[PDB]
């Protein structure tokens, strides 16, 4: 025996997910201050971001890119920020730096989608972010205290 | 036998309508070693038990290919006419459809088989089928099956009174065989 | 609570230097030996195992063909093996004889042994008490085959062999079955162990009494006890524990990202999930490869005590055994097989001396300057005559010549006593 | 008759196929890149081709270690078959054994051992009555009163 | 059954007698084969306290058990692959991700 035919059977959903107002939004937090949205009832078509949208880092772990089609999650969160060029690299988990220490540390046991792209000339400006913190942050946690030391 | 892809549970098998519990948030159904053995499709929403999409309990009676490369089918835990549904011909190939559905079907104790027709007369285990059925090939051309002849059936006439007495005897010598010892392998750990 | 082993009750001897003790009253009793023969023969799958119809992981098993060709061969050669085994155990007189029509031989109850007439059936009393003492994961392709000897062919060859010890005699294997009467065939198991053939036929009755009662002791004992035969439960849980053991192992992840391949087939591309995959299959293959070892030495172990079960019904069941404490505690070692589920029972017949007396006792007897020694027993002495009798039990005569036989001297010989000797 | 020393030809059988099955074993790569270990030591560098060969070497180590166990476990086997022929010898060749059934079908077991390819072959010269004739009988006879035996 | 008591001259006597030996013979010398059974039994003693190799099996059982934990404490000290054999190193030196 050997198989055939699909029997692909996925949930009746018709909404199209808001990816326009969590990826672009007038200006995006500080790294210190992070928000994370609840993305629900939706459809993850990653296809509409093929345009206009050049994504310099999309690493994912636990899963796969090339599998994000096929699989239906239960839940999603993002967590969206803007930092500098040079410090996306921080953003995995066991990592050690400015982000991942004093600003936002990802934990162990991560099974999610780091996804940056490079954009100098949306933001222009002045951005705030934590670098004297005494003790490291817990996995997925936030700070907002300005003068603590 | 379907491949499905069930809210992004990827697998392999025969979905049949069946009647498990299940709450109101379970999506599939742990069973034996953890395999998904009760989904539930998103769509009309019902469970369906994922067969496997075979038998895996088939075995294999033949002779020496240099004999007669003609074989037997045995189908075990099951009876012989739910062999096509649980062999699904709708995709086997031509030549096994010959052996799903037969002229020379045999249900016994350990399933069914197929290729052997049965005599009454029973003679000396060839092939161990199991279960006190046997296969031989001796008997134009074909697998023969029976039953086991533990004994020719004999009597004594134990009479209460009288005894039997040899009055002549004879010298036989038997031959006994025992291995001693095996051939003494050397492995090397350079060169291996 | 604590304690101290009790290795025993410490007894003690009067060693007299001139001294013995003889029986004169005797026992029969019947002694229950239990002895497995097989396990449970299961075989394993290539497919179905290790990949839930998977054309990915049966892709990467075609890497690893020969391992499961081992583990298949080896697995079959197990079961042939102990096919072999439950043949030769039970398997060694080839024409079955039948039941007699009396089931009352000479005084001697047989119907507790043997099938009733009146049944469709071949299991006995007995076995049915047996069976009913012993109490007995396929999408993972772990399927156990049927034993090639079915349990009511196995109750005929112990029903022809319990029929061919009661009717025929030693001759039983050898040859073909010589019709023998019980009485005679017993006094003549008697006459191969010491005691005089005289002693059965004083009271027959009492000993087919004991025998009686030997029998209903050992049904009852079978029936309140549920731990006489507890080898083949010992034998049935570990074949359960070492496939629970399986299905458990095949739990876990071996190092992947997960036990199941279904998420890592679905969550990862292929160039990934190939090592995930790889990982799992290695964990796999050497969880199979040490249930095939640990079946081997199972199987081994079974197989030293199937020799010696068959070993036991060659030389106590076909025939008596003189060896000492072979077959159940006594003297003579006629025995009748039960079947059971993958094993097999001895019903062990055995005689004890049961009462004692004390004698003075001298080796040698000097008559007419002349030192006679006994042919068989040893001289008693009451407290006027001295007597001669056997070893085994106290049935005294007086000294005669041809009871004796005359050697040496009067002077050459120790701890000799004199008198006359009667010619 | 070519099958009536089957169990030597057996024990040959399977040593054959244990040597056949180990360098059937050996053809394997066990996760690594490639079977043999010309390739990997040819293609890649030694800080990647470290592990292809740990990968390879732990491999063969399982299949070396399997085939010492599963010959421990033969040894054994043909040890208390050789203890069983040196018991027949000691008892049936050096003397008569008065052992029921244990050296031939018959009654007195005198045999001749010859050699043959890893193992021994005994011959045992048994004595088997052939013609029967029936008979009636009683166990004891009364001559004046008395009960002879 | 319970123990009978026999004298053991007689007890060796009939020792003889399910031999082939008749009965006689042993009390015609009874002293000569007790000395040579009390000589064997000194030779025997002198040859355990002389040889140091006839209970060699024994020390072969416990040289094979010895030999076996050996080997097992001797295979604790590889690294399998990693990248040390010890773990204290593997949890200090690396994070959880890669340590794991
Ligand atoms: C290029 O990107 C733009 C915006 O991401 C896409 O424009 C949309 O196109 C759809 C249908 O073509 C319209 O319904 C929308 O209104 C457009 N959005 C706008 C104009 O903001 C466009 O389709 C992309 N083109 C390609 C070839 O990928
Ligand atoms: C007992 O049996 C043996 C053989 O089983 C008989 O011996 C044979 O006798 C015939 C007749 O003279 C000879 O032709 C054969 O050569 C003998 N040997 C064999 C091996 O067959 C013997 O005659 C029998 N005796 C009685 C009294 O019946
Ligand atoms: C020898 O012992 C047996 C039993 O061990 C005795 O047989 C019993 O005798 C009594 C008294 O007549 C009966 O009530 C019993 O039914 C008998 N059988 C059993 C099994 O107890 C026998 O009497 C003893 N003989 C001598 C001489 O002491
Ligand atoms: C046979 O005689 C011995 C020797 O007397 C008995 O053993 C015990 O011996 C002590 C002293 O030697 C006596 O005080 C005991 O009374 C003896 N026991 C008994 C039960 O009387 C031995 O018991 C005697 N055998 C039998 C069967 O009574
Ligand atoms: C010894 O006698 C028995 C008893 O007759 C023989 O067994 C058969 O017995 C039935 C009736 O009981 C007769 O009708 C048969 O004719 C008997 N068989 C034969 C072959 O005659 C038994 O066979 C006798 N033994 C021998 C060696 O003939
Ligand atoms: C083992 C054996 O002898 N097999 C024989 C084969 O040699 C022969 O060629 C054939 C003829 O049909 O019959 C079969
Ligand atoms: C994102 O928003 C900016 C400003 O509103 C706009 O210029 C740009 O085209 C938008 N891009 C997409 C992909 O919507
Ligand atoms: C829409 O969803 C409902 C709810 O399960 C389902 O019964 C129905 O079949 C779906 N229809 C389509 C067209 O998918
Ligand atoms: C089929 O098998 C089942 C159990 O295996 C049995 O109850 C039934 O009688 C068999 N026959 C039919 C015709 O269903
Ligand atoms: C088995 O079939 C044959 C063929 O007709 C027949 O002669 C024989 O009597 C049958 N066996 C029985 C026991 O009826
Ligand atoms: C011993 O037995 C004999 C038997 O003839 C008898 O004559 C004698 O009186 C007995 N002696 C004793 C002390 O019982
Ligand atoms: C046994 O030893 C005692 C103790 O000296 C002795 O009196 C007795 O005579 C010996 N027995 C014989 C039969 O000589
Ligand atoms: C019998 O024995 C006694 C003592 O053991 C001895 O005094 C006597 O002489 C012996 N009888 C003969 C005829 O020698």
């Amino acid at each position: 025996i050997l198989p055939s035919t699909e029997v692909v059977r996925f949930p009746n959903i018709t909404n199209f997910c808001p990816f326009d107002k969590v990826f672009n939004a007038t200006r995006f937090p500080n790294v210190y201050a992070w928000q994370r949205t609840k993305i629900s009832d939706c459809i993850a078509d990653y296809t509409v971001l093929y345009n206009s949208t050049s994504f310099s880092t999309f690493k994912c772990y636990g899963v796969s890119p090339s599998k994000l089609i096929d699989l239906c999650f239960t839940s999603v969160y993002a967590d969206t920020f803007l930092i500098r060029f040079s410090e996306v690299r921080q953003i995995a988990p066991g990592e050690t730096g400015v982000i991942a220490d004093y600003n936002y540390k990802l934990p162990d046991d991560f099974t999610g989608c780091v996804l940056a792209w490079n954009t100098a000339q949306q933001d222009i400006g002045s951005y705030f972010y934590r670098s004297h913190r005494a003790v490291k942050l817990k996995p997925f946690e936030r700070d907002l205290s300005s003068d603590e030391n | 036998c379907v491949n499905f892809n069930f809210n992004g549970l990827r697998g392999t098998g025969v979905l049949t309508d069946s009647d498990k519990r299940f709450q109101s948030f379970q999506q599939f159904g742990r069973d034996s070693a953890d395999f998904t053995d009760s989904v539930r499709d998103p769509q009309t929403l019902q469970i369906l038990d994922i067969s496997p999409c075979s038998f895996g309990g088939v075995s294999v009676i033949t002779p020496g290919t240099q004999t007669s490369s003609k074989v037997a089918v045995l189908y075990q835990d099951v009876n012989c006419t739910d062999v096509p549904t649980a062999l699904g011909l709708d995709q086997i190939s031509a030549a096994w459809r010959v052996y799903a559905i037969g002229n020379d079907v045999f249900q016994t104790q350990a399933g069914c088989l197929v290729g052997a027709e049965h005599t009454n007369i029973s003679y000396e285990c060839d092939i161990p089928i199991g279960a006190g059925v046997c296969a031989s090939y001796n008997s134009t051309n074909s697998i023969i099956a029976y039953a086991m002849s533990i004994g020719a059936e004999s009597s004594i006439a134990y009479s209460n009174n009288s005894i039997a007495i040899p009055t002549n005897f004879s010298i036989q010598v038997t031959t006994e065989v025992l291995p001693v010892s095996v051939s003494k392998t050397s492995v090397d750990c350079t060169m291996y | 609570i604590a304690y101290a082993m009790s290795i025993g009750a410490e007894s003690s001897i009067a060693y007299s230097n001139n001294s013995i003790a003889i029986p004169t009253n005797f026992s029969i009793q019947v002694t229950t030996e239990v002895l497995p023969v097989s396990v449970s023969k299961t075989s394993v799958d290539c497919t179905m195992y290790i990949c839930g119809d998977s054309q990915e992981c049966n892709k990467l098993l075609l890497q690893y063909g020969s391992f499961c060709a081992q583990l298949n061969r080896a697995l079959s050669g197990v079961a042939v093996e102990q096919d072999k085994n439950t043949e030769a155990v039970f398997a060694q007189v080839k024409q079955i004889y039948k039941a007699p029509v009396i089931k009352d031989l000479g005084g001697f109850n047989f119907s507790q042994l043997l099938p009733d007439p009146t049944k469709p059936s071949q299991r006995s009393f007995i076995e049915d008490l047996l069976f009913d003492k012993v109490t007995l994961q396929k999408f993972n392709g772990l399927t156990v085959l049927p034993p090639l000897l079915t349990d009511e062919m196995i109750a005929a060859y112990t029903s022809a062999l319990v029929s061919g010890t009661a009717t025929a005699g030693w001759t039983f294997g050898i040859g073909a079955a010589l019709q023998v009467p019980f009485a005679m065939q017993m006094a003549y198991r008697f006459n191969g162990i010491g005691v005089t053939q005289n002693v059965l036929y004083e009271n027959q009755k009492l000993i087919a009494n004991q025998f009686n009662s030997a029998i209903g002791k050992i049904q009852d004992s079978l029936s309140s006890t549920a731990s006489a035969l507890g080898k083949l439960q010992d034998v049935v849980n570990q074949n359960a524990q070492a496939l629970n053991t399986l299905v458990k192992q095949l739990s876990s992840n071996f190092g992947a990202i997960s036990s199941v391949l279904n998420d890592i087939l679905s969550r990862l591309d292929k160039v990934e999930a190939e090592v995930q995959i790889d990982r799992l299959i290695t964990g796999r293959l050497q969880s199979l490869q040490t249930y095939v070892t640990q079946q081997l030495i199972r199987a081994a172990e079974i197989r030293a005590s199937a020799n010696l079960a068959a070993t036991k019904m060659s030389e106590c069941v076909l025939g008596q055994s003189k060896r000492v404490d072979f077959c159940g505690k006594g003297y003579h070692l006629m025995s009748f097989p039960q079947s059971a589920p993958h094993g097999v029972v001895f019903l062990h017949v055995t005689y004890v001396p049961a009462q004692e007396k004390n004698f003075t006792t001298a080796p040698a007897i000097c008559y007419d300057g002349k030192a006679h020694f006994p042919r068989e027993g040893v001289f008693v002495s009451n407290g006027t005559h001295w007597f001669v009798t056997q070893r085994n039990f106290y049935e005294p005569q007086i000294i005669t010549t041809d009871n004796t036989f005359v050697s040496g001297s009067c002077d050459v010989v120790i701890g000799i006593v004199n008198n006359t000797v009667y010619d």
